[PDB]
């Protein structure tokens, strides 16, 4: 009698394969505001 | 090495990536083997595809579309039933959209160039012919057996025919979409189909 081959793997081994990794290079830039010019003085400098 | 490494497709992306690491070795602080994601092959030599009244199609004209192998039999009843659903999704799907989204390639298990024909005249997607050993080894890559007569290499039959891949670029499998498979789900498994993420880059 001929021998039936053998098909079968298990769930772990079917579904668990090893997976591509996640993309991943993004960090997040922030922008400073350029500060002010300071346009302020004082009454005595301003006035005396 | 995705979804497997011992395939041929794989095997000749080893040699051919790693044997331009030597020479660019020996031509120059290199790692010795390449890592997998730094090999790159050609999926589809300039000779492979052929779309419908047989011209050549190129595999760089399948850029930004999301690609699927069909790999199916002729005289398949499941592969009877399923082929007009895949046809209303693709025109459906390829109807729907200023932009062409979806491809399909079909690769085959009919007996002989009379019964590829008889299939191939029911399919307008792109296809290869039988005799490249291209319609072999993917099989062989994407673990689809139509019985146990490959020497096989302690694969297990990840499903028989009829199936669809969803591929990548360098070979790497997408997605099943499982018809026979662990869900067992025919002929709505095409709607699992995502094509925003599985892009042909």
């Amino acid at each position: 009698p001929p021998t039936l081959p053998f098909h079968g793997e298990s769930a772990y081994r079917t579904d668990y394969v090893p997976k591509p990794l996640p993309e991943v290079a993004k960090p997040v830039e922030v922008k400073l505001p350029p500060t002010l010019p300071f346009n302020a003085q004082s009454c005595y400098r301003s006035e005396y | 090495s995705q979804p497997v490494f011992a395939s041929p497709l794989n095997v000749e992306k080893r040699r051919l990536n790693e044997e331009r690491a030597l020479m660019q070795a020996q031509k120059a602080n290199i790692q010795l083997p390449p890592n997998y994601g730094d090999m790159d092959l050609i999926l589809f030599p300039e000779g492979s595809l052929k779309n419908s009244n047989n011209t050549v199609i190129p595999q760089s004209h399948l850029k930004g579309k999301s690609v699927a192998l069909y790999f199916a039999d002729g005289a398949d009843p499941k592969c009877a039933s399923l082929l007009p659903f895949l046809l209303n999704y693709y025109r459906t799907m390829n109807e729907g959209g200023a932009n062409q989204k979806i491809e399909i390639i079909f690769v085959s298990l009919d007996r002989d160039r009379e019964a590829f024909e008889s299939h191939r005249a029911h399919m307008p997607w792109l296809s290869i012919d039988l005799e490249n050993p291209l319609t072999e080894i993917l099989k062989r890559h994407f673990r689809v057996m139509k019985e146990y007569e490959v020497p096989t290499y302690g694969y297990g039959s990840r499903t028989g025919v009829p199936s669809v891949i969803v591929i990548g670029s360098d070979g790497r499998e997408a997605q099943f979409l499982p018809i026979c498979s662990g869900l067992e789900e025919g002929d709505r498994a095409l709607l699992r189909w995502d094509w925003r993420n599985t892009k042909f880059a």
